[PDB]
RNA sequence: GAAUGUUACCGCAAUAGUAAUUGAACUUAGUACGAGAGGAACAGUUCAUUCGGAUAAUUGGUUUUUGCGGCUGUCUGAUCA
RNA sequence: UGUACAACGGGGUAUUGUAAGCAGUAGAGUAGCCGUUACGAUCUGCUGAGAUUAAGCCUUUGUUGUCUGAUUUGU
């Protein structure tokens, strides 16, 4: 009979990093642009949407159906640096990183750890080597061209642009899925403080993958029949795949909660706010079924590593509906208005 | 006319469609090989509509309507009244009847001109369906059976009913509808002859389990030659 | 049970059946055993072996005796068939050493297990499985004849016709090469060898077709030579045993002609020879091969031998072809009313004064023109659609957007259901503005009725 | 979510009348180890008649679920349940004995087999 | 959409929320929360309840073409009805 | 917790463990095979039991919000809080 | 020494159910005279009010207070 888990996850000891690192990364199709392999952000709540699908042979089909959905925040990024690596006997190994040296203070808080304290002797001396006309960078970039076959861009969140106020960021690798890596350390120094879209790395119905840190739950260390004569649950990294994205939210405006058959002009945002989080303002990626770990936590966004021919990914959503009420308590309202109208005027109206 | 045909592997014609002799209902479920059979005999003539009924495969029973119009329960779904309001001839008229009852097909079966209703059925949604329906509105029962519509089909021409029929009740039943009446079977002697299978005064459609003497009756008691 | 007990499990032969069973005893037992363990366990264990090897070999031979037809009393026409076919007293007699075979290995297994739970030395144990092995397996040595036969039987029985005579039926029969093989392949819907020997069809070929809504089966047989009751042969005696149990006539063929080189005298003497087989079939005479003789042109002799059949009561004399088939039809027909007549005789709209109608086909209907699936001028059938996109699993019914409205742009139009507020379906109706023509009155008497000052 | 465990004495729900069932055994039940069958609605399982006719007494013969009275999360995010656990018998392909049914049906059970949703006339 | 009112709060019951129940009777009970099931339930007329819809009236407490033309109508009818609403509010106060 | 002159970030992996499992509704099918009885799977979709990784919006129990309003009796002299 | 931080109250959102008291003295009845007078359950307006105001939900260009205290490591 099967045992307490799979014996392939354990031991099952503490993380090491709160952030969960890419095990891998798709395979580089030189055909392709220059595009973004994965992405990273914090998920905020779980809301439920209601919609049909298109499913022939289905017993549902033609019928709307409501499934679990999350939102996860995704605020703009700006490219920080580029790293690239060589194959290698003992695999692949990192042979130069660049800067721009235009780096916010976010990073330079997550370098340091008691900024308050710190000087603040930032990374503004190696930085006077590049503010000049040049040849040093040069001299990097062609270093990269005629090695480093594998090229990863290292970004950075803007957690001061996240609605849950905060000062350090978080710092990742991210590879590129475009040509010889002569376009892609070329498109990589043309990026450069640039901002990211997040839509232009992801779209309707596309298949991803996730990877993040369960939430933790302590200590958690009877029969007497386990050995023959001849302690720790939650806060680990885990992965999952086969998530459908439902749509990409373009937060920093109106009219993205309201689909086009409801139109109930209004935000994602549900009301009073998400359970310990703040308000969304900026951009976000919806996406079917469930990641682990909480509120706040950091979660990475990846295209399962291949590309995928099965009809459930070719199936795309026709959204009517988004549910928005107020997940602190039995919510019964998705707006004030329709509260007030429920209500009607109230003591503190007059 | 009478041509055999069969669901996935299902005898119950009548319990995913409803024929009309102006329209067809059938469940959008399955394969459009049921819809191409039905073009087969019904050719272009209609439209058929292929729609659910609160989201289930068995609008052949929750719904029931006329030549003059369609009644459907009122667990339907607006978006499925729009449908059929859209995908209906202009003459049919739909409505939400707010009765108790929902199985139309089973509870009530009616042709062009004569309507079986339940002895039970509240005098509004009575006359609702009686204006809908231009048809005569009867209180009966077949031999005891309170599912009229689950035993009984009739159309303009003659009618079928399930064997346990007595004589007395046929020829009450043949007289009380003016049309000719036989007891006869279907799908191998089912019951389920006024569920099961679906028939009007130009085609008749059963499962392939419908034996060639059930074929030749059903064709001498609706004359569709 | 009946019809076609090809089920049977094919028993191997003997040898084999002995080594298939002494594996599944070696491999489903255990095998490793020591003198050191306790004598409880090995004898325990040596009974247990002996025991599964037992019950093995019981309820193999309890398997074989119950898939066998049961020939006793089953049927005097299926009894009698089965006994022309494999000599019945040997295949019973083969039933009832088998049965005595399984009796001694049940004994015998009875008596080492109780003999073996006594021996003391592992040795002694091993000794006695070892002469309990060799026991059965000399029981089993002698059965290799009976299982052999029953083997080559059952591979003969399950493929033996599978008919009931007490159902409707009516078969043919006549003189081998007469054309009787054409007739029934013609007749009905089978397929039988139609080579020009007097024993193309050996075996009783079944074969079915349907008349008056009605399925009629039908046997076929070669037939029967001189055979003055004496001296007959195993497919002639099936033949016999068929046409005495069998059910309402079956057709008698001569074939006047060159063909079949027996006078027409014999054939005469053989069918009344046979008659006390026609007790009360209302037998009934079809003459094949009419096309090359035209019995009308001959020989008075010869004609009063035709004469002479027509005497017996209840027989027709009717004319049949090879070449041309046409009267296969009257012939079916003849002899289906012949079988319904002998199955018998064993034996409104009140015009309620007020209704009127008329046939409410749709004028469409009327006038549409028929559809033929096979002609390539049709219909699309949108199932045909579905078929070159790729079947019902990646098809997306789109049979939205190709309804009647007012406008082709309503088409796709997508009806939006809300507006922040309940359904307008709730008051979606035609000149909104009746609701909205008054608003503007009631707001201003609501506001200079003094209400909000 | 499943419906009623092994046992459990359900209420018929035909025409022809019986006092209750008793749940025998339960047909595709989820075999594990510790995790009892449990007949949820529209599936066929094989109760005996622990009360009724005096013929049907002492036979078990197969018993569609018509009720579940249970709380189960359909597709549609309303948590429905019903008044009490009941359901009808039937021979294997679904022929019901009754010439009707008692009280309402629910569409998933309807669905499932179209001779219940053809005997039934209260639907859903 | 279809979206019912709970017949005993007369409040709106958002799909996925609140618990649809059904008995013999043939009758489908609808409610928002646990709260107004368990006060049906235990046979609690609303009339009871100062809080719930129907109590409050009772009281006197607060007494492509076609969509085009009716997305006025909404906004309208709501505006007047909070209007009226107001009014009997100020009225109300003695 | 000594590693490696100090600190923090990014990563590679030498190495240890490894997982998914089984069934069914259709399509092809009432076609090949079938005199009849009966009757497939090769492709694609769609569902289902157990188990593995996660939760936390919907649903049941578990309630230290002492949170809301109230009920039985006692107390600051019944009632104030 | 800056959207700096924590608290304050508000707003948003939820839990529960109409708060202490006042008055329309409206008022089932108790006690005097022999229908009436005093007390007054209860309803009604302040008041979908009050409290919780997640102790573990979001905001606060508004108010208050602080932006200081120790220690170790060298190619
Ligand atoms: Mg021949
Ligand atoms: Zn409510």
């Amino acid at each position: 009979a099967p045992r307490h888990g799979h014996l392939g996850f354990l031991p099952r000891k503490r993380a090491a990093s709160i952030r969960a690192r890419v095990k891998a990364f798709p395979k580089d199709d030189r055909s392709k642009p220059v595009a973004l392999t994965s992405f990273l952000g914090y998920k905020a709540g779980m809301t439920t949407i209601v919609r049909d699908l298109d499913r022939p042979g289905s017993k549902f089909h033609k019928r709307e159906v409501v499934e679990a959905v999350t939102v996860v925040d995704t605020p703009p990024v700006v490219v920080v640096g580029v790293v690239g690596y060589v194959e290698t006997p003992r695999g692949l190994r990192s042979l130069t990183t660049v800067w721009a040296e235009h780096l916010s203070d976010e990073v330079k808080r997550r370098f340091y750890k008691n900024w308050y304290k710190s000087k603040k002797k930032a990374f503004t001396k190696y930085s006077a080597k590049y503010a000049q006309d040049g040849a040093g960078i040069e001299r990097e970039l062609a270093r990269i061209k005629k090695y480093a076959s594998v090229v990863r861009v290292l970004v950075h969140t803007q957690i001061r642009k996240t609605p849950l106020a905060q000062k350090k960021a978080h710092l990742a690798e991210i590879q590129l899925n475009g040509g010889s890596i002569s376009e892609k350390v070329d498109w990589a120094r043309e990026h450069f403080e640039k901002t990211v879209a997040v839509d232009s790395v992801f779209e309707q119905n596309e298949m991803i993958d996730a990877i993040a840190v369960t939430k933790g739950h302590g200590f958690e260390g009877k029969v007497a029949c386990i050995g023959a004569w001849h302690g720790q649950r939650g806060y680990h990294s885990r992965t999952s795949i086969n998530h459908k994205i439902y749509r990409v939210g373009k937060g920093d405006d109106e009219a993205n909660g309201a689909t086009s058959f409801d139109r109930t002009k209004k935000t994602i945002t549900p009301m009073g706010g998400f359970v310990h989080y703040g308000e969304i303002k900026n951009d976000f990626i919806m996406v079917k079924g469930c990641i682990p770990g909480n509120r706040k936590r950091i979660v990475t966004l990846r295209k399962s590593l291949y590309t995928n021919t099965s009809r459930k990914a070719l199936e795309e959503v026709s959204l009517k509906w988004i549910d928005t009420a107020s997940k602190f308590g039995k919510g019964r309202f998705q707006t004030p208005a329709e509260k007030h109208a429920f209500m009607g005027t109230l003591k503190k109206d007059l | 006319m009478a041509t055999r045909t069969q669901f996935e592997n299902s005898n119950e014609i009548g319990v995913f469609s409803k024929l009309t002799n102006t329209y067809c209902l059938v469940a959008v479920g399955g394969s459009e090989n049921f819809y191409s059979a039905f073009e087969a005999e019904l050719g272009d003539a209609i439209p058929i509509v292929h729609t659910t009924i609160a989201g289930t495969r068995i609008i052949g029973r929750m719904t029931a309507g006329n030549r003059r119009g369609l009644l459907v329960p009122t667990q339907t779904t607006d978006q499925e009244l729009q449908h059929l309001r859209n995908s209906l001839p202009d003459s049919v008229k739909i409505q939400r009847v707010e009765e108790r009852l929902s199985a139309l097909g089973n509870v009530i079966c009616c042709n062009d001109y004569v309507a079986l209703v339940h002895p039970d059925i509240d005098r509004e949604t009575e006359e609702l369906i009686s204006d809908v329906l231009g048809v005569e509105v009867f209180r009966q029962t077949i031999s005891g059976n309170i599912l009229v519509g689950s035993y009984c089909s009739l159309s303009n021409q003659g009618g079928l009913v399930h064997p346990q029929t007595s004589v007395q009740d046929q020829e009450e039943l043949s007289s009380l509808l003016q049309v000719p009446l036989v007891a006869g079977t279907v799908n191998r002697g089912s019951s389920v002859v006024g569920a099961g299978m679906v028939v009007n005064d130009y085609l008749a459609v059963t499962g392939l389990d419908t034996t060639a003497p059930e074929l030749s009756v059903i064709e001498s008691i609706f004359r569709l030659q | 049970m009946q019809l076609s007990w090809k089920d049977i499990p094919t028993v191997a032969p003997a040898n084999d059946l002995l080594d298939i069973v002494l594996n599944r005893t070696q491999r489903k037992t255990p095998t490793v055993i020591r003198p050191g363990f306790k004598i409880t366990r090995i004898r325990a264990f040596y009974m247990r072996k002996v025991k599964y090897t037992g019950e093995g070999f019981v309820e193999k031979f309890e398997d074989i005796l119950k898939g066998f037809p049961n020939i006793n009393d089953v049927h005097p026409f299926h009894r009698d068939l089965m006994d022309t076919l494999y000599e019945k007293n040997h295949y019973k007699i083969s039933l009832a050493a088998i049965s005595r075979a399984k009796s001694l290995v049940e004994q015998v297994a009875r008596d080492y297990v109780r003999l073996l739970k006594f021996g003391q030395s592992l040795f002694q144990c091993k000794q006695l499985k070892r002469a309990a092995l060799g026991r059965m397996a000399t029981i089993v040595k002698k059965l290799r004849d009976p299982l052999a036969y029953l083997e080559q039987v059952r591979q003969h029985i399950g493929r033996l016709p599978s008919i009931d005579p007490n159902t409707r039926t009516l078969l043919i029969c006549g003189y081998p090469n007469v054309g009787k093989s054409s007739f029934l392949r013609c007749i009905t819907k089978s397929d039988v060898d139609v080579q020009p020997y007097a024993f193309t069809t050996k075996s009783l070929y079944v074969g079915h077709f349907d008349y008056k809504y009605l399925r009629f089966q039908a046997i076929d047989t070669p037939g029967i030579l001189d055979r003055p009751t004496e001296e007959m042969n195993n497919i002639e005696m099936q033949s016999i045993y068929a046409i005495a149990h069998l059910r309402s006539c079956v057709l008698y063929f001569m074939d006047l002609s060159e063909q079949c080189g027996f006078t027409i005298e014999a054939q005469v003497k053989l069918f009344h020879s046979i008659k006390p087989l026609f007790a009360n079939k209302s037998v009934m005479v079809v003459i094949n091969k009419t096309d090359i003789i035209r019995p009308e042109d001959l020989d008075e002799e010869r004609a009063q031998l035709l004469e002479s059949v027509k005497e017996v009561p209840g027989v027709e004399i009717m004319t049949s072809s090879c070449q041309l088939e046409e009267n296969v039809m009257e012939v079916r027909n003849k002899a289906c009313e012949k079988l319904l007549a002998s199955r018998i005789e064993n034996k409104q709209p009140q015009a309620r004064d007020d209704v009127k109608r008329t046939p409410f086909i749709p004028e469409s209907v009327k006038n549409l023109k028929k559809y033929d699936p096979e002609d390539p001028n049709r219909r699309k059938l949108a199932r045909d659609i579905e078929a070159e996109n790729g079947g019902a699993g990646v098809f997306n019914v789109n049979l939205k957007d190709k309804y009647l409205l007012e406008d082709d742009e309503w088409k796709n139009d997508i009806m939006p259901e809300i507006l922040d507020g309940k359904n307008v379906y709730d008051f979606l109706d035609p000149e909104i503005a009746a609701k909205l023509q008054a608003l503007e009155e009631e707001e201003e008497k609501l506001e200079n009725e003094g209400f909000y000052n | 979510s499943l419906g009623l465990p092994v046992g459990a004495i359900m209420n018929c729900a035909d025409n022809s009348g019986a006092r209750n069932l008793y749940i025998i055994a339960v047909k595709g039940s989820g075999s594990r180890l510790n995790r009892l069958p449990a007949a949820s609605l529209g599936d066929m399982v094989m109760a005996t008649v622990k009360k009724g006719k005096p013929e049907l007494r002492k036979k078990v013969m197969p018993a569609i679920v018509v009720r579940q009275a249970k709380s189960w999360r359909r597709r549609d995010g309303v948590f429905l349940y019903f008044e009490d656990n009941a359901g009808v018998i039937a021979n294997p392909k679904g022929e019901m004995k009754g010439s009707a049914i008692t009280g309402p049906v629910g569409k998933e059970c309807a669905d499932l087999w179209p001779r219940v949703a053809s005997n039934s006339g209260v639907v859903v | 959409m279809r979206i019912y009112q709970c017949h005993f709060c007369s409040s709106p019951c958002y799909p996925g929320h609140g618990i649809m129940f059904v008995r013999n009777d043939a009758k489908e009970f609808r409610f928002c929360r646990s709260k107004c099931h368990k006060a049906f339930k235990q046979r609690r007329n609303p009339r009871k309840l100062k809080w719930t819809k129907a109590f409050r009236k009772a009281a006197g407490k607060e007494l492509r073409e076609l969509v085009a033309t009716t997305l006025k109508a909404m906004a309208r009818i709501e505006e007047i009805r909070q209007k009226r609403e107001r009014a009997f509010y100020k009225n109300r106060m003695r």
